[PDB]
């Protein structure tokens, strides 16, 4: 017997040192490698597996290692921060990848040659100020009023996915969709495309045809056969009350003893019915949504006032409404004004698509919500046409928010290393080496999409770095399509400032936290 | 897939088919963080269960439950996943109507199906035929089930779950003391074969609660004779016992021997009551999810769109 | 690999394995799909897990009861799906046309051409293909001839040659009944009921309606001549009280009357049904049908039998709007303010029993704007195969109604366009050239399998085909019956140009999209 | 076993002090390797994927999984260091291991474990005093740069640390935010009133220091304002919820002429309780409890901005911040229910504000006293949640600082010096716990040699160099400056680290030797283990 009598639990495994530091940054630069390939126009679609059996085909760096699944922690960290840049820009969450996995890599060097963690950190944090610094310098604003440059920022943001065949047509939706969404109240503007900028993908059809509308869309009928399906100029009224008659919430228990009591007590529920849908028609509107249920008595009387309702819409679904037709929603039609009552919208259409029944509210003037309606010929085709559309979305809601444009194709990254390079010969300590390291590294970008495009890495990057040693050719960088040096004032290929500091800077901060890292542990319980 | 939520007149153990466990045990299941990720689960958390006694009171609380055992506590889309509920045996089709209106028109589940409770438990002990006794907090049932459905006409429905079963043993007041006398409820109370030889040393007969209607065994006995006499050995033989009431006393042998009393002396009658799995109606709804007939009996959202509450009740009216 | 250094239980398939995978899966189905093809296919039997028999000719069920586990099979099922939910046709051809050109593409890029420049290919060569529809389509007006070739066209691909003949007249018949001047045809206005008694051939179209329920009162009338008709929405049957209220009496003559008052709040509304009926029918001449969406107890049934009504319970939320179209009546939620308008008319009301079910006609409407048909049948599996016929015949008729243009059939709009990318392909610019004639080539194989089925040679009919179009020009296809080209608009062989444009959209796309796929991965584990 | 017949082992003599020594030094190196600006973090995986990076050695010692008795203790003690002082989780660990380590050494060479103990103790009283009465700085003296230095050294060795320049600034800050005077006039720093937000996105140097609070709730519908400017705040301790009548009270109609009356209260009751808070002027209502859709729609109507289920805690510090009152009930001492304008509070803005696709509440400019909150911001949530540790350890070193207005020079300074000056007054004490207080002394020197050893430097050499410098302090009275020289990891070298910034509370240290004292003398007792089997 004599029970192991241990320190720590049996099943607590305790890596340390220079095996954890490669072995962090090795699982790291296989996430980067994963979707080394995913950057750029020239790139090629995945098939993801999912365990639900469904099926993801993307382009997407998130997309894809959120679709996947690891063990190593430093993986998870590098998923982490793919999710950290689809969350806070939208874009660039494979470019982030590519860096953070390069920067370890770099520091891989050091580390192997007795330098210490820290130093090389203190480094990497030098070279991300002085990048902000960089980017900040070489960027242009932006006439946000000029729908056509915005129609160029969302197409080099769109070009390397795979609406580019639409590319234009997308491009109009995402703006269209987002100078909806902007709204202004008490001096706050919020542009938010997640809440009130509504993709629905109806499959069949043509993506050609898909639109975005003035107003919003469900997937609904009327409640009852005798109201109308179309109406020109309708009066709406949103409730998240039911016009059902409900119990109450005490105990409410009732005794009878005479006998008209029943008959009066259900003659009374009759007439509660009747009071709420009186309180609803003194408004005189024409459609009725609710977010509960809506009995058929209601229905009845709503119908009898020429009324058309439809029954249970999501609470989502209802807020949409609300920003379209200019409603407010109600709980309690006693308490129901005319400034609660929706006009604005032009038009409410109940059609057939397919054998589904949709309505449309559409029409609207000043809708400050949107519903995408998107075609096609096939979920997962519509699937990656709306994350897609999310990417070109958000990248005219940062370029809104933040006007300032920097140089695509690689150009800004080789403009941003060549100035670290260039401040690299005043430092005089033992860091100029991780520092020009990773302005080395940051050469990676212009380099997958040479890699990508299929043309000679060598070659090229050493005529753009030389390129980038003259005066004014902090906008050079390559075709992902072609495999040359151009001006991106030539080219296009413009991203907003802001998508590319946060790009940088979560690279940085993610090889900061990797190489701070040491002695993994293992094995204890939660 | 297909979402396996599992009332039960417990808790939600919601999940997905083919999964063993359920993944959204909601009540009775981060912060520092920023967004509404802990106030939207906190105002759950003090939400009344609507379900009593196998028996949904409040609608409008269950399908805020639903849609947060949907959005939060499984991050999924019920717009693309059929759904697999459970009903208590003789559930009012009024119930049935909500519940159907609730997934097709707020959800919009493609598909959904209502199953009894009863019938996943036997599903879940591997078997297809059989009587089961479900006696838990409220309510005590008696489900024949032949080719894997519950009989709707055999279905004979007594009152004597743990509430009346401790009843008597607090006659043997105040909320802490019959929960002490609850709490030897919950612990060992070995059931007697017979109460002679059991009380020499220190539901079955309704005199000694102090009704006046029937015996479980006598239930079980009638609800057997009420079908078909060819698949009287199967019921017979097949006698699955769930419920934690009738685990914590354990009966399987008092019931078996007066069982084999009342029936002929031809069908040798077995009782399966050992698993406890403290999650067979999920998974026997998870296996029922994972079958190919689920896709066979789904109420489709077209077939709710065409029929409504008739759809619900299957006509055959 | 990457992925398996991270997630060792993950499975990958790179590159050119990929695009091994997904191509090989895309010519498995074509293989299976081919047979499918044109009146002269063969029905597949589909035997399911319980025992469940179905013969179909249709390449969408056919998908779905295949058993197969394939990620590329889930992909072209699913675009599939998306052709019959949207169309109704133009699955199995939406197949083969998938599968032509992945391996058109494969024959390319074997030879160390890039995908990317086969998939500019394939654009290039579906805006052409489109421009050429548009042109050769057939602007006609929907004449009954016209509609009854078209549902020709569809059922004898679907169903035996005297069965799509007997189909044929009843679709047509049947959209051009519920068919409003300039007004979307809405086909849940066909109601579609089957009856498992009488042989194949007896599928009727009802011009009225038909439950498949009856009266449950056994004194109630089975016939009913001259008909007034209630739609109504209305509970006849007990309704307990929302608030739980109970009843508390002192003496048997106080349960006694509290039974006798606990009717009368359904009592009234039994009352208002029979003073509606007794002012509209003073006499026995007429008829009164009530047809509830929801429950009558017992007793109302008794109530309403004595006066002389008809009652039928928990009908189908959809036969109330087919009613109130076909009758002519209001449908009702509440008996509160009801009068003689909001009943409707049919000329003969009437019950069938078939075996342990009951079914009602209503016939003899006026102008029913909701008719149904009957799909009679002797096995389950014939039923079903009527079904999805008349499903695909409807929408052919539908489709040809509002888009007013019509396609040529057989094939011809295939050989003719994969003629003009021919003559197109030098205004290409590059090696996308080669694409479009894959593309071409993929537009071949409509004829090609029809050739196929018919047992003929498909090299020497298509060089026979396209010969007669390059010195004709005339529109033309595969006659099935001597292998020879023949004018598709001479002989009535049409198709829909929405169906058409569907496939050459869809299909581009989705081949373009597996083309561009190098990695397919499963590391969700 | 045998002769005793206890169902359980049984640890006796040299073999059971082995043992303990062994755990504790276990212990002691799985952190050792987290100590100092050269110190590096640890990755704990949970055996189901939950990751966590970390420095803290309180965390670290948290998150095993540990069955050893004498190791255990260990963890106990970085938890109570992290309890009382908030900073020196490492170092107690370590001296504790290290006295253990030498107790035990002296214990086989059969000096009692009562002599040990006794020099022990004696070692740490006199250590104490020498501390509080050579080694201690001032703040007064120094000003404001002595706070931001002493958390720029807290900093240091967390993944803020070369950011320290500028998160000291927040820390110190946010301190002289929540500080507030109570009776006796005495300041008081109660940190734990900053609240502390994590949010992945924009780099650290985007943390915010919000001069008021943030709040991780949102507004509860969609059509309330998400912008307010005088912000009249309304805490309230209750639900806003149709009513329902208490467990003793039924509802019983006999007469179904009241039946819609009394349900229409169910909902008015709670109606009018809203109108008297919108009565007076009340645009912001935070409240612990619900808010049903009815509620929120008068809200909506009112241009107001509910906010259900805040936390109880975030409720308090709002209201000790803006002025306001927490209510449980609208219910005065007249046996009426009111609420008058005197229970609400004030801020110069309340906002819903959006941070990477996740929203909260932002409260600025509060009155009647200034508040404090900080929303960190990294590459993902592992580093976050080490930043709030890091941040969380530099404000309790500001908070010692504040209190007791007395540093330390850190970098080893005041080990080597204890060192020294043990190693001398030992001479004076016995004979036996003249060799314990010897070890106590050279147990101390671990902090350095650790120090250098993970800035990868020659420990033997620097620890040599600093007892010279130290040694010729208390030799020469010309030379009492030295005291102040400690370890520079940057360069290998001693450094007058009074000068160079290096600054502990002294609290930390004497905390630190205190506990570890006690915890070795405790370990140090036992001579016997019995490990009985388990019950079952
Ligand atoms: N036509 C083009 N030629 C060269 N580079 C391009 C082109 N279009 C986009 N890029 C570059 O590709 C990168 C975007 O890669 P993408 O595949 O969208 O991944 P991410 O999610 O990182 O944006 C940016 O650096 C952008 O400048
Ligand atoms: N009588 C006919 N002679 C020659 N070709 C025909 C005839 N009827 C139909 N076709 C052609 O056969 C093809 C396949 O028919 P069908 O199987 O209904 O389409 P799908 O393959 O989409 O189900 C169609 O392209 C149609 O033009
Ligand atoms: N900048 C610095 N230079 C020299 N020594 C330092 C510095 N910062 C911290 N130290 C020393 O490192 C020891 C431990 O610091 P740290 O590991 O950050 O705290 P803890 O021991 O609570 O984890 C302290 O005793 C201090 O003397
Ligand atoms: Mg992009
Ligand atoms: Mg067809
Ligand atoms: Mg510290």
């Amino acid at each position: 017997g004599h029970r192991p009598v241990l320190v720590l639990s049996q099943n607590t495994k305790r890596e340390s040192g220079r095996k954890v530091q490669s072995g962090n940054i090795n699982a790291a630069k296989t996430i980067a490698d994963i979707i080394r390939t995913c950057l750029g126009p020239k790139s090629m679609m995945k098939m993801l597996l999912d365990p639900m059996g469904g099926i993801v085909m993307t382009n997407d760096g998130n997309a894809i290692l959120r679709e996947i699944q690891v063990q190593h922690p430093a993986a998870k960290s590098m998923i982490e921060i793919s999710r950290t840049q689809d969350e806070e820009v939208g874009d660039g969450t494979t470019s982030v990848i590519i860096l953070a996995g390069e920067m370890l890599s770099v520091a891989e060097h050091f580390l192997e040659q007795q330098m210490h963690p820290t130093v090389v950190i203190s480094a990497y944090r030098k070279a991300l100020d002085d990048m902000i610094s960089t980017l900040k310098k070489i960027s242009i604003p932006v006439d946000i009023s000029d729908s056509d440059m915005m129609l160029n920022i969302i197409n080099s943001s769109i070009t390397t996915k795979a609406i580019s065949r639409w590319s234009s047509l997308a491009c109009n939706i995402a703006l269209d969709a987002v100078k909806m969404v902007q709204f202004e109240e008490n001096g706050r503007k919020e542009i938010d495309i997640k809440k009130y900028a509504r993709v629905e993908k109806i499959p069949g059809g043509i993506i050609e045809d898909s639109c975005v509308l003035r107003g919003v869309m469900i997937n609904k009928d009327v409640t009852h056969p005798r109201m109308r399906r179309y109406i020109k100029n309708p009066r709406i009224v949103l409730l998240d009350s039911s016009l059902e008659y409900k119990k109450g919430e005490s105990q409410t228990d009732i005794e009878i003893t005479r006998e008209e009591d029943f008959t009066r007590i259900l003659q009374m529920e009759e007439e509660y019915i009747q009071q709420l849908c009186e309180d609803i028609i003194q408004l005189k509107p024409d459609v009725v949504i609710t977010e509960k249920g809506i009995s058929d008595l209601a229905q009845h009387y709503l119908m009898r006032a020429n009324i058309t309702a439809i029954r249970r819409v999501r609470k989502t679904d209802n807020n949409r409404i609300a920003r379209a037709c200019g409603a407010r929603i109600v709980s309690r039609p006693e308490e129901l004004r005319e400034d609660d009552v929706g006009t604005g919208a032009g038009l409410l259409e109940i059609k057939k698509i397919g054998d589904e029944y949709f309505t449309f509210i559409t029409d609207c003037k000043d809708p400050k919500a949107c519903t995408i309606l998107l075609r096609g010929a096939s979920k997962e085709i519509l699937s990656e046409v709306e994350r897609n559309l999310q990417d070109a979305m958000q990248v005219c809601r940062n370029v809104l928010l933040d006007p300032q444009l920097v140089p695509g194709g690689g150009a800004s990254e080789m403009a941003v290393a060549h100035a670290l390079t260039e401040k690299s010969k005043a430092m005089t300590g033992v860091e100029q080496w991780p520092y020009r390291a990773v302005a080395q590294a940051l050469e990676v970008i212009p380099r997958t999409l040479i890699q990508n495009c299929g043309a000679s890495t060598i070659r090229l990057l050493t005529s753009l770095r030389a390129k980038h040693t003259q005066e004014n050719c902090e906008t050079w960088g390559v075709n992902g399509e072609t495999g040359t040096l151009v001006d991106m004032k030539e080219l296009g290929i413009w991203e907003p400032l802001a998508v590319k500091l946060q790009t940088y800077k979560t690279a940085v901060e993610t090889a900061v936290l990797l190489l701070r890292i040491d002695d993994i542990v293992s094995g204890h319980k939660k | 897939a297909a979402l396996v939520i599992d009332n039960g007149s417990g808790m939600c153990k919601a999940g997905f088919a083919g999964d063993d466990a359920p993944r959204a045990v909601f009540p009775s299941i981060k912060d520092s963080y920023v967004g509404d990720e802990a106030q939207s689960k906190r105002g759950i958390l003090t939400l009344k269960y609507p379900i009593e006694h196998g028996i949904v009171t409040n609608w409008d609380d269950m399908e805020k439950i639903w849609h947060h055992t949907f959005y939060n506590e499984l991050r999924v889309a019920p717009e693309e996943h059929p759904v697999l509920l459970t009903e208590a045996p003789l559930n009012p089709k009024a119930n049935r109507e909500k519940m159907t209106q609730i997934m097709f028109e707020t959800f919009n589940t493609p598909a959904m199906y209502v199953a009894i409770q009863a019938v996943l438990s036997l599903y879940a002990s591997g078997r297809t035929t059989g009587i089961v006794m479900d006696s838990g907090d409220g309510v005590t049932h008696t489900v024949p089930i032949y080719e894997g459905y519950a009989l709707p006409h055999a279905i004979l429905r007594l009152d004597l779950a743990g509430r009346d079963l401790t009843d008597y043993l607090m006659k043997i007041t105040t909320t802490a003391e019959r929960e002490i006398v609850r709490d030897i409820k919950e612990k060992l109370c070995y059931v007697a074969l017979d109460f002679e030889q059991e009380m020499a040393t220190a539901l079955f007969q309704p005199s000694f609660l102090g009704m006046e209607s029937c015996g479980i065994h006598e239930t079980t006995f009638n609800s057997i004779m009420k079908c078909d006499v060819d698949i009287r050995k199967d019921l017979y033989a097949n006698t699955v016992l769930s419920g934690g009431t009738t685990m914590y006393p354990g009966i399987a042998d008092r019931m078996q021997k007066e069982i084999t009393a009342l029936a002929p002396s031809t069908m040798k009658i077995k009782i399966i009551a050992p698993p406890e799995r403290k999650y067979s109606v999920w998974i026997g709804g998870s296996i029922l999810a994972s079958l190919s007939t689920f896709q066979q009996m789904w109420i489709s959202k077209q077939e709710y769109d065409e029929s409504g509450p008739s759809i619900v009740h299957r006509k055959c009216f | 690999a990457a992925v398996k250094t991270l997630n060792p239980k993950a499975e990958v398939a790179r590159a050119q394995a990929a695009l091994a995978v997904n191509i090989s899966a895309a010519r498995g189905l074509q293989d299976v799909l081919r047979t499918n093809l044109g009146p002269k296919g063969t029905m597949k039997m589909l035997v399911s897990g319980a025992g469940d028999i179905k013969l179909t000719k249709d390449g969408n069920v056919l998908l779905h009861e295949m058993q197969i586990q394939h990620p590329t099979a889930s992909l072209i099922a699913k675009v599939a799906t998306a052709q019959d939910d949207i169309t109704g046709d133009g699955t199995t051809s939406n197949v083969l046309i998938i599968g032509e050109l992945l391996k058109q593409a494969d024959l390319y890029i074997s030879e160390g051409l890039h995908p990317r420049i086969i998939t500019e290919g394939f654009e290039a060569a579906k805006e052409k293909a489109l421009q050429f529809l548009e042109e050769v389509k057939v602007s006609r007006e929907m004449d009954r001839e016209t509609l009854i070739d078209v549902a020709r066209t569809s059922l004898r691909t679907k169903v035996h040659a005297e069965l799509a003949d007997v189909l044929t007249e009843a679709v047509v018949d049947s959209i051009l009944a519920i068919k409003k001047q300039d007004e979307p045809i809405d086909l849940f206005m066909i109601e579609i009921m089957e009856m498992k008694h009488k042989s194949e051939t007896d599928t009727s179209l009802i011009r009225g309606l038909v439950l498949d329920h009856g009266a449950r009162h056994p004194d109630m009338k089975k016939r009913v001549e001259d008909a007034y008709i209630l739609t109504c929405n209305v509970s006849l049957e007990y309704e307990k009280t929302e608030v739980n209220s109970g009843f508390f009496y002192k003496s048997a003559e106080e349960r006694e009357k509290l039974v006798k008052a606990e009717r009368k709040f359904i009592e009234d509304r039994v009352k208002k049904i029979i003073e509606l009926k007794r002012k509209v029918c003073g006499d026995s001449d007429k008829g009164f049908v009530v047809i509830n969406q929801k429950g009558i107890d017992p007793f109302s049934l008794d109530a309403l039998s004595k006066e002389g009504i008809v009652a039928l319970r928990r009908a189908k939320r959809r036969n109330m709007e087919r009613l109130t179209l076909a009758c002519g009546g209001v449908a009702l939620n509440s008996f509160d303010d009801l009068s003689p308008d909001c009943l409707g008319h049919a000329g003969l009301v009437y019950e069938y029993t078939l075996g342990e079910e009951k079914f009602t006609f209503i016939e003899k409407c006026n102008n029913p704007r909701s008719v149904t048909l009957l799909i009679k049948g002797p096995n389950k599996h014939t039923l079903t195969q009527i079904k999805d016929a008349v499903r695909d015949g409807l929408r052919a008729v539908k489709n040809a109604i509002d888009d007013g243009c019509v396609v040529p059939g057989a094939g011809a709009v295939e050989v003719a366009m994969a003629e003009a990318l021919i003559k197109h392909k030098p205004s290409v610019k590059g090696r996308a050239q080669l694409g479009v004639q894959a593309f071409a080539d993929a537009l071949l194989i409509i004829p090609k399998v029809l050739a196929q089925n018919s047992g003929f040679d498909l090299q020497e009919t298509l060089v026979k085909i396209q010969a007669e179009h390059s010195e004709s020009g005339q529109l033309v296809g595969v006659d099935l019956n001597t292998g020879e080209p023949m004018v598709a608009a001479e002989v009535g062989v049409w198709d829909n140009y929405c169906v058409k444009k569907q496939l050459l959209h869809s299909c581009t796309v989705i081949a373009t999209n597996i083309l561009l796929v190098d990695e397919i991965m499963r590391a969700g584990m | 076993e045998g002769p005793l017949s206890v169902f359980g082992d049984r640890s006796t003599g040299e073999t059971i002090r082995s043992q303990n020594v062994m755990a504790a030094a276990s212990i002691a190196n799985i952190v050792k390797s987290s100590l100092g600006p050269v110190g590096l973090d640890k990755m704990l995986v949970d055996d189901i994927g939950d990751v966590t990076i970390t420095n803290d050695g309180a965390t670290i010692l948290k998150l095993l999984e540990v069955e050893h008795p004498a190791a255990k203790v260990l963890c106990e003690l970085a938890d109570l260091q992290d309890k009382e002082v908030g900073d020196g989780t490492t170092s107690v660990v370590i001296i504790a291991a290290e006295l253990l380590k030498n107790a035990d050494e002296l214990v086989k060479q059969k000096i009692h474990p009562t002599s040990v103990i006794s020099g022990y103790r004696l070692a740490c009283k006199e250590a104490v005093r020498y501390i509080n009465e050579n080694l201690i700085v001032n703040t007064d003296e120094l000003g404001r740069d002595c706070l931001i230095n002493a958390a720029k050294t807290s900093m240091s060795s967390k993944i803020i640390g070369i950011n320290g320049d500028f998160f000291a600034n927040m820390v110190v800050d946010a301190v002289l935010a929540i500080k507030y005077t109570d009776i006796r006039g005495q300041p008081r720093y109660p940190v734990n009133s900053v609240n502390i937000l994590k949010a992945h996105g924009r780099s650290q140097m985007e943390s915010m220091l919000i001069s008021g609070y943030a709040l991780n709730c949102v507004v509860g519908s969609q059509g309330m304002p998400k912008r307010i400017v005088n912000a009249k705040i309304a805490c309230l301790d209750f639900s806003l919820q149709k009513t329902k009548m208490k467990l003793g009270v039924q509802v019983v109609i006999t007469d179904p002429e009241k039946l819609d009356q009394i349900r229409q209260r169910e909902s008015d009751i709670t109606k009018e309780r809203i109108q008297k808070i919108l009565a007076t002027g009340a645009n912001v209502i935070l409240t612990t409890g619900g808010i049903d859709d009815m509620c929120l729609k008068y809200f909506v109507e009112a241009g107001a901005m509910a906010v259900r289920r805040v936390l109880k805690r975030d409720l308090k510090r709002i209201a000790k911040a803006s002025g306001a009152t927490i209510l449980s009930t609208l219910a005065n001492l007249e046996g009426e229910e009111t609420f008058e304008a005197a229970m609400l509070g004030q801020a110069e803005e309340v906002v819903q504000e959006r941070i990477c696709d996740d929203e909260l509440i932002l409260i600025k400019n509060t009155k009647a006293r200034t508040s404090a909150s900080i929303i960190l911001r990294g590459a993902n949530d592992f580093m976050c949640d080490e930043m709030e540790r890091s941040l969380h350890d530099a404000l309790c070193v500001v908070k010692r600082v504040l209190e007791s207005k007395s540093v330390v020079p850190g970098g080893g300074a005041v080990e080597a010096a204890l060192s020294i000056y043990l190693e001398n007054y030992a001479t004076s004490m016995g004979s036996r716990e003249q060799l314990a207080i010897a070890e106590f002394a050279r147990s101390l020197l671990v902090i350095p040699n650790t120090l250098a050893v993970n800035a990868a430097q020659d420990s033997t050499d620097l620890v040599a160099k600093l007892r010279a410098f130290h040694n010729e302090a208390q030799v020469n009275p010309e030379r009492k400056n030295l005291k102040w020289i400690g370890l520079d990891l940057s360069n290998g070298k001693p450094r007058d680290n009074k000068q160079a910034g290096v600054f502990e509370p002294t609290i930390v240290k004497v905390k630190s030797l205190k506990f570890a004292t006690e915890a070795a003398i405790t370990i140090l007792r036992i001579d016997d283990l019995i490990k009985l089997h388990p019950e079952s």
